[PDB]
């Protein structure tokens, strides 16, 4: 199928520089124009750069002109966004986005989107999380089901990704919005409800990844004897 | 390519 | 620039019913308009292009209409999976484009009481000098729920944080997580840790508790 796989991003200092990448598969990349679209509070969704199928022309809104540069390498099927002179206002999720074929003119719309990269412009330092088990016990069971989870505490900046059993476990998971602690660090919990009956035969591992600090933690969550 | 030419018209 | 204005900002519709979402362009964009559906933390997904042409693989209950400045997205036979924020986008000046500010579609359902669970702090964390106690409220509706932390039956204030999930795409419920965090030294000064939960779906509050010495 068609895919846009985004890499790059994370934390960057005010006035700093950062390059995002997006590799394309499943279609003829050199046939389609691409946009970078960003999303942040207040401003919502807004494009920040556009480039033709061949890279022959680029288009920028006034807000980013002279600071952001879009480019593509159709040999490696990769789209780039070079971000310079970064501003506090530039914190946003940055989406790689594919346009429909220009032969559809005037209907040039966004039919394929990457998964987004969160860029955080801040002078603060990165901090990876501590991951603690939320162990199942008699205090987290009801009606034949048992709740368990992981507490992902004290990281900066967002985001952390949490999966369960390397993605084999998705049903019944709730990974909560992070909270901002008075320290300026984030904390989040991720929980899952499973059968009480199989706690002794099944293995539950939360996989935590904090890409801004390159911290990856797998925590096995064992039942507690209470 | 044919597409590049039309996209240039739109970008300019 | 062309300004896209959506209305309403939010709406709440029962499953099986028909939702009407509006988008107004500040000047005519002919039919050069697209609709996108974005669930939280996911990429927007194209629903309609050309104001009224449904994108491949999109369910028939999504329908776009309009031309010029007034555009409508109609979602019939609404499903819990249709929870999302819906954006319109004009591409009349492509590659220059603008998006509307979004309409958040919330699914109504019947009242559902929370399932309440409590988690004592881990030994890993205690060795670090901190105790976090977590109270979990699973799969309730409506969103409004109150959590009170009681330590040795004393109501707590100022040492907890909570957040609620986005609406669940399968059953339209909410879940809530609340963390009470104390220093290890303060944790060891008390015995009973409890969370008391109030919700429309519960006739009386539900209290989950443990004793620090038992877990």
């Amino acid at each position: 199928e068609v895919q846009l796989v985004e890499s790059g991003g994370g934390l960057v200092l005010p006035g700093g520089s950062l390059r995002l990448s997006c590799s394309a598969s499943g279609f003829t990349f050199s046939d389609f124009s691409m946009h970078w679209v960003r999303q942040s509070p207040g401003k919502g969704l807004e494009y920040v750069s556009a480039i033709t199928s061949s890279g022959s022309s680029t288009y920028y809104p006034d807000s980013v002109k002279g600071r952001f540069t879009i480019s593509r390498d159709n040999s490696k099927n990769t789209l780039y966004l070079q971000m310079g002179s970064l501003r506090v206002e530039d914190t946003a999720v940055y989406w790689c986005v594919k346009n429909s074929d220009v032969f559809r003119f005037p209907h040039l719309y966004f039919d394929v989107w990457g998964r987004g990269t969160l860029v955080t412009v801040s002078s603060a330092s990165t901090k990876g999380p501590s991951v603690f088990p939320l162990a199942p016990s008699s205090k987290s069971t009801s009606g034949g089901t048992a709740a368990l989870g992981c507490l992902v505490k004290d990281y900066f900046p967002e985001p952390v990704t949490v999966s369960w059993n390397s993605g084999a476990l998705t049903s019944g998971v709730h990974t909560f919005p992070a909270v901002l602690q008075s320290s300026g660090l984030y904390s989040l919990s991720s929980v899952v409800t499973v059968p009480s009956s199989s706690l002794g035969t099944q293995t539950y591992i939360c996989n935590v990844n904090h890409k801004p600090s390159n911290t990856k933690v797998d925590k096995r969550v064992e039942p507690k004897s209470c | 390519s044919k597409r590049s030419f039309i996209e240039d018209l739109l970008f300019n | 620039d062309i300004v896209m204005t959506q209305s309403p900002a939010t709406l709440s519709v029962s499953p099986g019913d028909r939702a009407t979402l509006s988008c107004r362009a500040s000047q005519s964009v002919s039919s050069n308009l697209a609709w996108y559906q974005q669930k939280p933390g996911q990429a927007p997904r194209l629903l309609i292009y050309g104001a009224s042409t449904r994108a491949a693989g999109i369910p028939a209950r999504f329908s776009g209409s309009g031309s010029g400045t007034e555009f409508t997205l109609t979602i019939s036979s609404l499903q819990s999976e249709d929870f999302a924020v819906y954006y319109c986008q004009q591409y009349d000046n492509w590659p220059s484009i603008t998006f509307g500010q979004g309409t958040r579609l919330e699914i109504k359902r019947t009242v559902a009481a929370p399932s309440v669970f409590i988690f004592p702090p881990s030994d890993e964390q205690l060795k670090s000098g901190t105790a976090s106690v977590v109270c979990l409220l699973n799969n309730f509706y409506p969103r409004e729920a109150k959590v009170q932390w009681k330590v040795d039956n004393a109501l707590q204030s100022g040492n907890s944080q909570e957040s609620v999930t986005e609406q669940d795409s399968k059953d339209s419920t909410y879940s809530l997580s609340s963390t009470l965090t104390l220093s290890k030294a303060d944790y060891e000064k008390h015995k009973v840790y409890a969370c008391e939960v109030t919700h429309q779906g519960l006739s009386s509050p539900v209290t989950k508790s443990f004793n620090r010495g038992e877990c």
